[PDB]
């Protein structure tokens, strides 16, 4: 149950937002 | 190459419009940042059309052609003391879409074209980017009407990053700035449409 | 004498040659008392008028689509509008009839590229007279009710009058060399089987649906004399450029739905009567 | 506008656009198809793919392969209605035994058979084979090479052989209906065992009369997602 | 302090040092794996092998080798994401028997899959074989050989090819999603029997998008004895 | 006529040609129309600033260690201390982390050998002011406490102002021309089994441990104004010499611990929502 | 065009070449990236004191 990232880190697209940095 | 195939009608350039040094958002380094913290990304051309520097004259070209090859340069200027010392790292990669989190080191960084800045001399750094993509041309914007299938916008992405921490003396100041500005060197346009708002 | 042969070499055994290929080497057997013997063209030859290639059957125009054109069509109106995909005629329901040539070669291989060519061949006389713009939209697609959207892109105004046929190349304006084939590589369903998401999912492949569009608006409304008819028929043909290709064989999309019987064996089958 | 530039060359020099190399590449015919010792042998109708071998949902079941009228080939052959020159046929026996299977040539008789069939119905074919009358023949020997690739001659008395009809089980001018063949294949095996035939066009090898597309039918939208979910 | 002398052609001439000389000596990909003829066939995407192979412990039971990952030209591939040219590809039946393995290529269709399918979900391929459709196909007789060596081509829309991406299971715009192979190689037998397969680089290939080393582990120290004991 | 051919040769038979080999021969077939015809790098190709070889990936520099030198460290303390070998990072631990290019590429080999290079970079700034001493050592080492059997050595002191970078050749002094890796040739070992004496005993081979240290002293006492920081951070880059060679392809050492997931059957398993 | 060969000879097939012997031919593939690459003897090789032959 991984199949797309949770609504607060992403844009739309379904991947890492440019605005959540602290993914690294 | 593939420019006169992949397009049957010609390309144009407006170098007065896109070939001019634009400045985007303030960066702020802090003596409690880490090694390998992001201080800022960006992903090209997608977020210097519809975040950074939205009013510029270089976007207007991208309202009205939905392809293009785009090649850029961005000069990098810092101002800490002389009484700070750190080191900021920024880097390419290119063709990064859905592989932002791996190879996102600032080891990766070392390894690919990158500029290094001191922030106690000031010095500036100027990175080159081409054009490095897995098609012929990238996507300029999304439409309702247009494809979700292709992700457009994105050929490559840009890290900021901490190389050393910033340190400052006793009763020193506990952050300083860095400023970012970009320009396009070779920007081809293809395929011609009616006007659009950017995003 | 019966001296020793020292000479020898390593080798690497298949049961054929060129199994694949097309062109290059073959080990076929020859069913002659000549083995080296082949049949004569001397006299009875292929004739020159005929398609050599692929590309040369593309060349040859074929009637795609017809609308009709009348003096009741306001300005700006879409009189022709489809998505000018060489793949498939529809991406939403079944075709049945008469696909041009092009189409139909198209449909061997799972790559096309280059300009496709366009005719309007308008069925009137001297006495029908009006204007209308065709044009080529990509990417981003134009609403049915502004024209100024289809306007913005690459057009070509045609003022019908004594001339009564336009030619317009479509240019090839795409982000990769070469497109992919809408249609599937292999489809084992022969009997109309219903079906469901279970069978869409282990399809051959993901069908990336063209966004690019032909479209024939108004510019200035028909006007025909009150003794000649009121509305005309418009003839679209189709056919590849001169700079027309395609790459990768693959099962065909279309086959015969007329007068299909298969061979039966001649006289045994019942044919004595 | 522009007429461009070909993309012809650029991803492979690979040119798969002539007709007669794509008529030059092999389409499976029968696959695992049982050879019988009590018959003659199985008939193999010299002739290229078309229409002529196209199944139709409904219709009786044949040992044919089902998909051999979606093949590029023979959607070219449904183009040209004469074709003159050798056909190559690949005939794989499944077996590793030391028994010889010969491959016999029949020539142009006016006949059109398919399949395992005794000639002049009798019930013994041992001491009368096909294989030994006088025909040309080649053996397999399966220990040795289970495959082979045979070229069969243009040996008719017709300038060009027609590639197809419109009703294939028509009852017409009997001289006529044979002459969509050149002659027959015919496989005899000691013992019962299976076997898989290809066809191809040989080298020396023309096709003309070119009657443009016909009417079809697709319905392979339905069976696969588009690249929006 | 000096640079000295280089040790390269000192102990021998075998040099090991060029990328492409790395990529072409063949990678196991799946060990003894079975074909069963009641599936379309057994696919395998065409893709050099990289970290998007790599096992993890935990994680669900693949059919794939779970050292592809250490393999040099893996660790190397992780270095680029992108690759243009030819795949070969190493297949060995486990048999002797008579019975024709086809394998055939199918061009980039926009799908990625692996191991056996039934293709539209049938019952029934026999009939409906893919290796009979009109795709390039290529047969092994293990009774003469029980492998072969087959060269896919470069049958792709884009420049390049994707070599990895972060999250391989990642539900994200379909069209991309397949962007990371070129196609597919599909074994079919007659009966049910097992595989193996490995894979190389061709003579014409090419990497490139230097991507830097990742971040990585290794316990290797713990599983040795030193040299005092 | 049909004449006998008396032409005959013994022959020895392979299931594969050169299939242990990178290059040679190869009896690959061709899945293509032509069988001769290949990929075409007439407009896309390699480009000419990417490494060719696993010495051009071992020749970019990577940063190897930090460490800090302050006001408070005393003459003679060693600021930095470790075994430098390409093979492994510690002996007596699990790394995890951001390995250099050479370490990367270095543990793909069974064998190494030839100079290795280290830069020092000192985050200062021009009020900062010291010395120290880089010493590389040999078979035997120095204790903590004794500075002069540093001094004894391969050394280079650096005067610390307003250059703010040295770079520091270590030079290759060894009994053997090459020098075998102390990371495993082959490691079954996947799902962390917990080890004993007797996989110990069973393993591919003995591990060949270094005793080769380079180390760095301070010489004059960081003596930086009130003004600025009294610590400063030195990063410490690695890279191959320009006779940097590796030998002996074996599995790799390190292998990615982030962000691993193994692919699955598109769209099959699952991806339909 | 795919012409038929037909070129063809007589062989005899043998599972090793050059087994009993001490010189001549020799079928033996090399476990190494290059197949034609050996063992350098420029620096170190057999010293010239050193017995050549039994004899």
């Amino acid at each position: 149950p991984h199949r797309f990232l949770p609504a607060n880190v992403s844009n739309r697209w379904n991947e890492y937002s440019s605005a959540y940095l602290p993914r690294v | 190459g593939d420019l006169v195939i992949a397009s049957s009608e010609p390309t144009q350039q407006f170098r007065s419009l896109t070939n001019r040094w634009m400045p985007i958002n303030s960066i702020r380094v802090t003596v409690n940042g880490k090694r390998n913290d992001l201080l800022a990304q960006y992903y090209i051309p997608e977020d210097f059309l519809s975040t950074h520097a939205k009013c510029a004259p270089n976007t207007i070209p991208f309202e009205t052609y939905v392809y293009g090859k785009y090649e850029l340069e961005m000069k990098f200027v810092a101002n800490g003391n002389k009484f700070q010392c750190g080191k900021v790292i920024i880097s390419v990669k290119f063709d990064s879409y859905q592989a932002d989190n791996i190879n996102t080191g600032f080891q990766a960084a070392l390894s690919r074209p990158h500029i290094m800045l001191d922030l106690s001399t000031n010095n500036e750094g100027v990175l080159k980017i081409p054009f490095r993509y897995h098609r012929a041309f990238v996507r300029n914007q999304t439409h309702k009407t247009a494809t979700a299938g292709v992700r457009p916008g994105k050929f490559a992405s840009i890290y900021v990053q901490v190389l050393s921490p910033l340190q400052t003396g006793e009763g020193g100041a506990n952050d300083m700035f860095i400023r970012p500005f970009y320009r396009y060197t070779r920007a081809e346009f293809a395929g011609m449409s009616y006007k659009v708002p950017l995003t | 004498d019966k001296p020793k042969d020292v000479s020898s070499i390593t080798i690497i055994p298949k049961p054929r040659l060129g199994f694949p290929h097309g062109k290059g080497k073959s080990d076929a057997v020859a069913m002659r008392v000549n083995p080296v013997a082949l049949t004569s063209f001397q006299d009875v030859s292929a004739y020159p008028d005929e398609p050599r290639t692929t590309l040369d059957i593309a060349r040859i125009w074929g009637l795609r689509s017809t609308f009709n054109w009348g003096s009741g069509d306001e300005h700006g109106k879409e009189l022709f509008n489809t998505v000018l995909d060489p793949g498939l005629r529809f991406y939403d329901q079944d075709y049945e009839g008469q696909i041009t040539p092009m189409e139909y070669v198209t449909g061997l291989y799972n790559f096309w590229s280059g300009p496709i060519e366009l005719r309007f061949d308008f069925v009137s006389n001297a006495f029908h007279t009006g204007t209308v713009i065709i044009s080529a939209e990509y990417n981003r697609s134009s609403t049915n009710t502004d024209e100024c959207q289809s306007h913005s892109t690459y057009t070509k105004t045609f003022h019908l009058g004594e001339q009564k046929s336009v030619h317009f190349t479509v240019p090839y304006i795409y982000d990769t060399v070469v497109r992919r084939n809408t249609a599937s590589a292999y489809l084992p369903v022969t009997d109309y089987d219903k079906v469901d998401n279970v069978s869409r999912a282990q399809a051959m492949g993901i069908r990336a649906e063209s966004k690019m569009r032909v479209k024939v608006r108004v510019v200035n409304v028909l006007r025909p004399v009150a003794s000649t008819t009121s509305t005309i028929e418009v003839l679209v043909y189709m056919r590849g450029g001169k700079n027309y290709a395609l790459h990768g064989l693959k099962q065909s999309t279309y086959w015969p739905s007329n007068s299909v019987v298969p061979i039966d064996s001649f006289p045994p089958d019942g044919y004595d009567p | 506008f522009s007429d461009g530039v070909t993309a012809m060359g650029f991803q492979s020099l690979d040119t798969q656009v002539s007709i007669k190399d794509i008529l030059r590449r092999p389409v499976l015919l029968f696959n695992h198809v049982e050879l019988d010792p009590d018959y003659t042998g199985f008939f193999i109708p010299i002739m290229p793919p078309s229409r002529m071998m196209q199944y139709k949902s409904g219709d009786k079941e044949t040992s044919f392969q089902r998909l051999i009228g979606r093949t590029p080939q023979a959607a070219i052959m449904n183009l040209f209605r004469f074709w003159r020159g050798s056909l190559r046929y690949t005939i794989i026996i499944h077996s590793t035994d030391g028994h010889p299977i010969y491959v016999t040539h029949v020539p142009h008789t006016g006949n059109r058979v398919y399949g395992l069939m005794k000639v002049n119905n009798l019930h013994e074919y041992t001491k009368v084979p096909i294989f030994g009358c006088g025909l040309t023949t080649e053996m397999i020997i399966p220990s040795v090479n289970p495959s082979i690739c045979v070229e069969v001659p243009f040996d008719t008395e017709n300038n060009w052989a027609v590639t197809f009809d419109e009703d294939a089980q028509r009852n017409y001018s009997w001289r006529d209906k044979g002459d969509t063949v050149t002659g027959h294949l015919v496989v005899t095996p000691v013992v019962s065992v299976y076997m898989s035939v290809w066809v191809e066009a040989g080298d020396d090898f023309e096709v003309s009369n070119f009657y443009g597309p016909p009417s079809v039918k697709t319905n392979d939208w339905n069976y696969a997602f588009s690249d929006e979910h």
